[PDB]
RNA sequence: CCGUUAGUUGCCAGCGGUUCGGCCGGGCACUCUAACGGGACUGCCCGCGAAAGCGGGAGGAAGGAGGGGACGACGUCUGGUCAGCAUGGCCCUUACGGCCUGGGCGACACACGUGCUACAAUGCCCACUACAAAGCGAUGCCACCCGGCAACGGGGAGCUAAUCGCAAAAAGGUGGGCCCAGUUCGGAUUGGGGUCUGCAACCCGACCCCAUGAAGCCGGAAUCGCUAGUAAUCGCGGAUCAGCCAUGCCGCG
């Protein structure tokens, strides 16, 4: 039972780049319980447009992490093949765990 | 405000300390008026900085406990 | 005085108590966000060009 | 045997579950009066029924989460019908007249810049 | 009331603890 | 209102007697949008009319409403001068606005100690047609006959 | 019925009664009922002359008071005033000790509102 | 609003074991989480219209811009900012640079703006009583123990946090108290004892507990906001940040 996070600014590029991770190891390890979306950790920064005294009036920018899981049921290296590198994750992050 | 010590300046103790043993000075000038008036090192006067300049205060028993600060106010016609 | 000064608020100095921040570019004391040395203005600047990245036009 | 609508007002979601024949009706482990105890209008929730004519024979058994009381109450009263017309597509042309049918879009607004409260705007003083 | 620092609704307000709000 | 003629806003019925009017009624006794605390009142009071007469509230109510609508008012208008209270029917939708609103008022002017008694014992003043409500009202009619004189400028 | 200096408190029940003196305040009141075992809630009008003396007792001594006390506080402040300390000049003065601004406020300390002329 | 994909957050929804805490095997149904789609078009009916469209009715979570954002034409105000930054000119270059310690920006006869807390019984106090809705936390949040009336001090488990913590939601509901009083309203001011952060709290920190309990009984002439989940009212979080003068602001419900 191998079970991994992945943490990611960009929601394209997951749901994308840690969802090959599950033909990696359906079509070469066997059962695989499906991704699964871990909500969201919104920082929000509020800033005042203006260099000088302009208090009413601000711009909104948010940076926002989001979390993806894997969990796979198959710790042998029929899998840890791909799973190791074979790559198109360029923003992400990845957390190993059994 | 504090039970662990009485945060009263090295710089000036050390000069009392010294002057405790015959030890009569007025021309005594201190900085730190943000250091507590310590138990019983009364007797002198101390020149206390207000930003200006120094201020002969006197240092009697009454009066320990409080700071240096107390004794020379700092702004004009209050 | 704003350079004798943005070095002086790099020496770490005596007591920690004295530890400011300042806007790494826009070399500057206020409104400093902590998450990226920055100040409110250099920071809205960059977040524009897209030089910070996931950083975004928030609205809801 | 069993007969789900999910409602939801606001914040609160209503999980019904309407089972045949009785009266009783449990909310978050706890008599409906226990829950919504002396809340004027919680007697609201099961309008839907009085409507019907099931006003009594059937149970009910309830979750009930988010934010808040009185939603909670609107929420319920939107389980309790889309529960009831799954247990009979002819329940239709009676609760849409009176309409426990609809969601109700009606959130909090949101809080704006500039202004103290979304609408509420600061105090202006002009001399 | 909330201006009252010895009331349950002063403490609140304050957002402290003590003898007139405990923390259980 | 520059565009529309703006929908009389619709009243969710009387959860306990099925009227609208009592709704409108608790609406105007809210502070705070306190509506539990509103209706508590109300009703607290309609027990309080039969533990001191022997009739429904919902008529006693039905009726005091009926004393205090006023059936004209003064409005202010512009001449070549000064200012004409200018004597005028008030509409329907209006009259039940004053009545409730006067009612509450009057209401929260008596003097015992608890709201649900005072709301109660004006209502019961009213239907018997004497509260500070149906004063606070003929003091508007007989106003606005005063200055039957300049009733020649009613739009 | 008296008990401290020279105080009635009266008809009111005796924790709010207690009250009336200078020097208690619901605290020292809550306290003094029951280390004497008085119901707080009862009356003045009707309690034992035994507990009116258990109560005389324990509040006349357990702390300083009611006069007394007020003449330690005028004193405490006129010692204020030693040499001269800060707070001293300042209850000198007749204007706020607890370090609070004076542009706008100090209404409390000041008598009312002594206005002024200016400006063009 | 509905669907598809997806099962350390959802449950007897269904059944079994439950030390009766979804806690345990067990399942994702449902709730949710977050990605992707569908859905609304004046498309349908009646009436008016030359047409655009208007008024009404259907069905539908939603109907005629369904609700809230982001988004600000050509230009105007020789608007704002040289103290964020960039910059032409101009000016000081043992000083108009620099370093430090202390004071100041916190002064107080006055005057205005914006706010907070009130003036109370639709109220105040004390008790008991999950209705959770954004966000933050490994030089942190700190459960839980013990000492202390408490601030807080010991200890001390868990979380790189849908898992652990901040966290009590408060208004509410139930019970009891106060009985119209400058009060069990209100908490200013002052005396005192302490806690914490910090080299350091006099000028100039917040916090706890004892005392002290001020003006205020709803405000002249004026004058501000808001058209619906809005106003009013009740809490919650965050940014800066050692601590904090935040009642401010940006956000949640």
């Amino acid at each position: 039972k191998i079970r991994i996070k992945l943490r990611g600014f960009d929601h394209k590029t997951l749901d994308a780049s840690a969802q090959k991770i599950v033909e990696a190891a359906r079509r070469s390890g066997a059962q695989v319980s499906g991704p699964i979306p871990l909500p969201t950790r919104v920082r929000r920064f509020t800033v005042i447009r203006g260099p000088f005294k302009h208090k009413d009036s601000r711009e909104h920018f948010e940076l926002r992490t989001h979390n993806r899981l894997v969990d796979i049921i198959n710790p042998n290296r029929k899998t840890i093949e791909q799973l190791m590198t074979l790559d198109l994750p360029t923003g992400v992050e990845i957390e190993i765990k059994t | 405000s504090l039970k662990k010590g009485v945060f009263v300046d090295d710089h000036l103790l050390e000069k009392v300390l010294e002057l405790n043993a015959k030890g009569e000075k007025r021309l005594i000038k201190t900085w730190s008026r943000r250091s507590t008036i310590v138990p019983e090192m009364v007797g002198h006067t101390i020149a206390v900085y207000n930003g200006k300049q120094h201020v002969p205060v006197y240092i009697t028993e009454n009066m320990v406990g409080h700071k240096l600060g107390e004794f020379a106010p700092t702004r004009t016609y209050r | 005085a704003r350079k004798a000064l943005i070095e002086k608020a790099k020496r770490t100095p005596k007591f920690k108590v004295r530890a400011y921040t300042r806007c790494v570019r826009c070399g500057r004391a206020r409104s400093v966000y902590r998450f990226f040395g920055l100040c409110r203005i250099c920071l809205r600047e960059l977040a524009h060009k897209g030089q910070l990245p996931g950083v975004r036009k928030a609205s809801w | 045997e069993q007969y789900y609508g999910t409602g939801r007002r606001k914040e609160a979601v209503a999980r019904v579950f309407l089972r045949p024949g009785n009266g009783k009706v449990t909310v978050n482990g706890q008599d409906f009066n226990e829950y919504f105890q002396g809340l004027v209008r919680a007697v609201a929730a099961l309008e839907p029924l009085r409507a019907v004519d099931a006003l009594g024979r059937f149970d009910a058994y309830i979750t009930v989460r988010g934010g808040g009381k009185s939603g909670q109450i609107d929420a319920i009263k939107l389980g309790i019908a889309r529960a009831l017309v799954q247990y009979n597509p002819d329940y239709r042309a009676k609760l849409k007249p009176l309409g426990f049918l609809t969601r109700d879009a009606r959130v909090v607004e949101r809080k704006k810049y500039g202004k103290h409260k979304a609408r509420r705007a600061p105090q202006y003083s002009k001399r | 009331g909330k201006g009252d620092r010895r009331t349950r609704r002063g403490k609140i307000w304050r957002g402290t603890y003590g003898k007139y709000r405990p923390r259980k | 209102a520059r565009r529309r003629r703006a929908e009389v806003r619709q009243l969710q019925p009387d959860l306990v007697y099925g009227d609208v009017l009592v709704t409108a009624f608790i609406n105007k006794i809210m502070r705070d949008g306190k509506k539990n605390l509103a209706a508590r009142i109300f009703y607290d009071a309609c027990k309080i009319i039969q533990e001191k007469t022997g009739q429904e509230p919902l008529k006693v109510f039905k009726q005091a409403v009926e004393n205090v609508k006023p059936r004209m008012e003064v409005r202010s208008r512009r001449v070549g001068g000064a200012n004409y209270q200018v004597p005028m029917e008030v509409s329907p939708r209006r009259q039940q606005s004053l009545a409730l609103r006067w009612l509450v008022q009057a209401a929260n002017q008596r003097p015992e100690r608890r709201a649900a008694v005072r709301i109660a014992h004006e209502l019961m003043d009213a239907a018997e047609g004497k509260g500070g409500a149906v004063k606070k009202k003929e003091d508007v009619e007989r106003m606005a006959e005063a200055n039957r004189a300049y009733a020649h400028y009613r739009w | 019925a008296r008990i401290a200096g020279v105080e009635i408190p009266r008809n009111k029940r005796v924790d709010v009664a207690l009250t009336y003196i200078y020097g208690i305040g619901k605290a020292r009141a809550k306290e003094a009922l029951e280390k004497t075992g008085i119901n707080p809630a009862t009356r003045v009008k009707d309690l034992t002359e035994a507990e009116v003396v258990r109560l005389r007792e324990y509040v006349e001594n357990t702390w300083k008071l009611e006069g007394e006390l007020r003449a330690e506080v005028a004193a405490n402040i006129k010692r204020l005033m030693d040499i001269g300390c800060y707070r001293g000049l300042r209850h000198r003065r007749g204007l706020p000790v607890r370090g609070q601004r004076t542009r706008t406020n100090a209404r409390t300390r000041k008598g009312p509102r002594k206005t002024v002329a200016g400006k063009k």
